[PDB]
């Protein structure tokens, strides 16, 4: 169980949340200290974390998107 | 299709050398979110600063980390929201400034290259651009100044 | 100076491609040890497998890994004590087999490049050779 | 404290050590199971682990060598 965008475990989906996805694209961590911060990470369901995601998950915090395509069914 | 130049240059042991990575032929409908990462012989040349070139309109959309222990070096761009800044024209993105070790011989020749599973170019949250080239650069240990 | 070279090729979605990784000028007194990395984005393009190619003598003197996850492979070779295999001419050191993505798309190009922090060549175990000059490749999806 | 070339710490360097050397240039560990791994790995004393230092260990468990150029020769 996870909410995909909740990269830090946290139970919400948050501006810090795709920070710290850009702190692994960055290079700055190599992994999340969430047991499921990297498929929580993954929010358009690739397979890889990538800056995408991060923006993503900003742009879903913003209100642009009210879901990521990882849940669009 | 947009190239990415990582620019070379030259100087001398124990100096500091500036390396520009240029975009050109970039898509006038804009670049939304890009990652690039570069990486290097630590021992060869180490990371002083990067700065953001001119593409870069505001610091609160580009960031950058590098790690001087493993050898390399990362930059972000994260358009806002509503597109108010987006990189959308020609030019120099970033310059990586590089402490040449002071134990280098003149002749050496240090890649600085572009990191594919690191690199990754947008157009927006989800559509990808997946055609991009990349050009790497040298750094080449001179004797004299210039 | 010693130019390697990671060729470019293309190929279909879904199929498997071969990129050979050449050394050219390669100095006569011998590499006795290098390692050699190259990153790809795993979305695009996988590694099915790494071949030695005929630079390779003995079996015993390469080594190969890749991890798909991080978008790398790496190879490293080692001579023997007594320099009785060296890679002391020019040609084929290892070729990547990629799986190029079943998504993959007309015209769309992945960059198999060289890692500069994981890749060195040394003509002895402490005389490294430090004007070695990397060139990268392309893999670019054509039409079925 | 620690033995230069004794990357696992325990106490001899055999040729396993030059093997997880290479390992680590290879990619497949990203840390030595040893505290001090890193330093002892560092046997020409140039400030990185780079593949001719598991070929240095190598040599010198064969004979070839004996002693780390970080030894001061
Ligand atoms: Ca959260
Ligand atoms: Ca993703
Ligand atoms: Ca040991
Ligand atoms: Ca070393």
């Amino acid at each position: 169980k996870f909410i995909y965008g909740d990269v830090d475990g946290n139970g919400s989906v948050r501006s810090i949340d795709a920070v710290l996805i850009r702190d692994y694209v960055l290079g700055k961590i190599n992994e999340f200290p969430y047991e499921y911060g990297m498929l929580a990470a993954d929010v358009d369901g690739n397979g890889s974390i990538k800056i995408n995601d991060a923006v993503l998950v900003r742009d879903y915090v913003l209100g642009k998107i009210f879901l990521f395509p990882v849940e669009e069914k | 299709m947009l190239q990415v130049d990582i620019g070379s240059t030259s100087g001398k042991a124990g100096s500091v050398v500036s390396v520009p990575i240029t975009f050109t032929n970039v898509p006038k409908s804009g670049i939304y979110a890009l990652s690039f990462r570069t990486n290097f012989d630590p021992q060869k040349v180490t990371v002083a600063s990067i700065d953001a070139g001119s593409l870069i309109e505001n610091a609160s959309d580009f960031t950058t980390y590098y790690n001087n222990e493993n050898g390399f070096a990362s930059m972000t761009f994260e358009a806002p929201v509503d597109r108010a800044r987006i990189i959308d024209s020609d030019g120099v993105f970033a310059t990586i400034n590089f402490k040449v070790s002071d134990s280098a011989k003149v002749g050496e020749l240090y890649n600085i290259t572009t990191n594919s599973a690191y690199t990754s170019f947008y157009y927006s949250g989800t559509d990808e651009i997946k055609n991009v080239v990349y050009n790497d650069g040298k750094i080449e240990v001179i004797a004299l100044e210039h």
